[PDB]
């Protein structure tokens, strides 16, 4: 990861 | 889910210039450079690319620029190839994602390449296609990838980009 969303 | 967070998910993001997975040197999401072994020429393709004098680095908006382009490329690649196109066009919204996941990873040249699993595809044979597109040099050099995408083709759902945290 190292993203975030929500998904 | 939709064709740029699943590419986001398979080509991560990284700000400095990095080589993939043939050695090649890369930038932002998956943004090919050159396929030079020389850094110097990685570096002038990336300030041509960004406009300026980047000293191989860019910030996390010109990554996604270069990205939307990359994405765009990829998706003109299959409209204006006599192969791709019928395929793309008989796909649903979710399998004409992996096409283009496909596209962004190997060119629009190189798919069209697959000619077998291009007509299964087309034929909607999706276990049939899914077992093709795994006999490959794409799926065992880069099989989790590969894996998704194909479990993409063969089930028209997102189930492979899903996880339990539904983000991280
Ligand atoms: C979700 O992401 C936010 C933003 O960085 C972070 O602050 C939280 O720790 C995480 O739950
Ligand atoms: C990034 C870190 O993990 C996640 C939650 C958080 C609050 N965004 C935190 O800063
Ligand atoms: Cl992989």
């Amino acid at each position: 990861x190292x993203n975030x969303x929500y998904x | 889910m939709n064709i740029f967070e699943m590419l986001r998910i398979d080509e991560g993001l990284r700000l400095k210039i990095y080589k993939d997975t043939e050695g090649y040197y890369t930038i932002g999401i998956g943004h090919l450079l050159t396929k030079s072994p020389s850094l110097n020429a990685a570096k002038s393709e990336l300030d041509k690319a960004i406009g300026r004098n980047t000293n191989g680095v860019i910030t996390k908006d010109e990554a996604e620029k270069l990205f939307n382009q990359d994405v765009d490329a990829a998706v003109r690649g299959i409209l204006r190839n006599a192969k791709l196109k019928p395929v793309y066009d008989s796909l649903d919204a979710v399998r004409r994602a992996a096409l283009i996941n496909m596209v962004f990873q190997m060119g629009e040249t190189g798919v069209a390449g697959f000619t077998n699993s291009l007509r299964m595809l087309q034929q909607k044979r999706w276990d049939e296609a899914a077992v093709n597109l795994a006999k490959s040099r794409w799926y065992n050099q880069t099989p989790n990838r590969a894996k998704r995408v194909i479990t993409t083709f063969r089930t028209g759902t997102w189930d492979a980009y899903k996880n339990a945290c539904k983000x991280x």
